[PDB]
């Protein structure tokens, strides 16, 4: 998260961090239920073996309420490839059930139609993670959250140097220095509708971090909603 | 009908049952008695910041 704001106590419960053998935070993720984590599809390349942490707002200080879970199975989207980055979405099933508490709750999965017209048409959106403070900078210790505006689907394709499929979408700023970055990837993008949050999108990619004339590219959850279910219900 | 008037005065999802508007809620929520607002069955419902 570049710029943005610090998730205070209880604000970003759905947050999820994937950690590597060295217990290092490399990717984000979103809590859907007890044994299901939503993450990017490419984040399943950034490591050999990983666990997913929950209820952590500081990557150094053991604030008591942290907790680690192992991965029991990995559901990566078949129509994926880094050539295009289309279908950047993956569902993780945990070996042991996430027990909810403070700083550890789930994000609602909205209905496709109502989401595509009431959530996505919303002004802003919430993206968060333990990513870098600036493009070529350091990873973050404290968990951050950034309110990124929904960016015109059309002026999304211009600004971009690559194809922008309707399986993904823009969001962020033109000049202002606020965006996601390395590490935030796979994390969550949630819309706040009437005091509750839904899983509107996944942190995917972007030309640099907070670069003028570029927007943050996320995966379209609705575009995969029914896919998401089949994964949890397994298949 | 008119889930676009103000979400059909719902709390979350809103639908149009031909005639009029139909509200509903996400996993872990039960539709209140007025058929609009949503009520959480557990202490840790999806979509809520935990305080
Ligand atoms: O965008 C990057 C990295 C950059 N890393 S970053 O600046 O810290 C960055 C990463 C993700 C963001 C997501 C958002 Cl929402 C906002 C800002 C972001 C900033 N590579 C740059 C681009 C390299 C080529 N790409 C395509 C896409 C389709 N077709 C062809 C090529 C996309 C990413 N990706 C995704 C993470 S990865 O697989 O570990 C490396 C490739
Ligand atoms: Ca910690």
């Amino acid at each position: 998260i570049v710029g943005g704001q610090e998730c205070k106590d209880g604000e970003c419960p759905w947050q999820a961090l994937l950690i590597n053998e060295e217990n290092e935070g490399f990717c984000g993720g979103t809590i859907l239920s007890e044994f299901y984590i939503l993450t990017a599809a490419h984040c399943l390349y950034q490591a050999k073996r990983f666990k997913v942490r929950v209820g952590d707002r500081n990557t150094e200080q053991e604030e008591g309420g942290e907790a680690v879970h192992e991965v029991e199975v990995v559901i990566k989207h078949n129509r994926f490839t880094k050539e295009t980055y289309d279908f950047d979405i993956a569902v993780l099933r945990l070996k042991t059930p996430i027990t909810f508490r403070m700083n550890v709750a789930p994000a609602c999965l909205p209905e496709r139609d109502w989401a595509e017209s009431t959530l996505m048409t919303q002004k802003t959106g919430i993206v968060s993670g333990f990513g870098r403070t600036h493009e070529k900078g350091r990873q973050s210790t404290r968990l951050k959250m950034l309110e990124v505006p929904y960016v015109d689907r059309n002026s999304c394709k211009l600004s971009s140097s690559f194809i922008i499929t309707q399986n993904m979408f823009c969001a962020g700023y033109d000049t202002k220095q606020e965006d996601a970055c390395q590490g935030d990837s796979g994390g969550p993008h949630v819309t706040r509708f009437k005091d509750t949050y839904f899983v509107t999108g996944i942190v995917s990619w972007g030309e640099g971090c907070a670069r003028k004339g570029k927007y943050g590219i996320y995966t379209k959850v609705t575009a995969f909603l029914k896919w998401i279910d089949r994964s949890m219900k397994t298949r | 009908k008119l889930c676009s008037l103000d979400n059909g005065d719902c709390d979350q999802f809103c639908h149009e049952e031909q005639n009029s508007v139909v509200c509903s809620c996400a996993r872990g929520y039960t539709l209140a008695d007025n058929g609009k607002a949503c009520i959480p069955t557990g202490p840790y419902p999806c979509g809520k910041q935990t305080l």
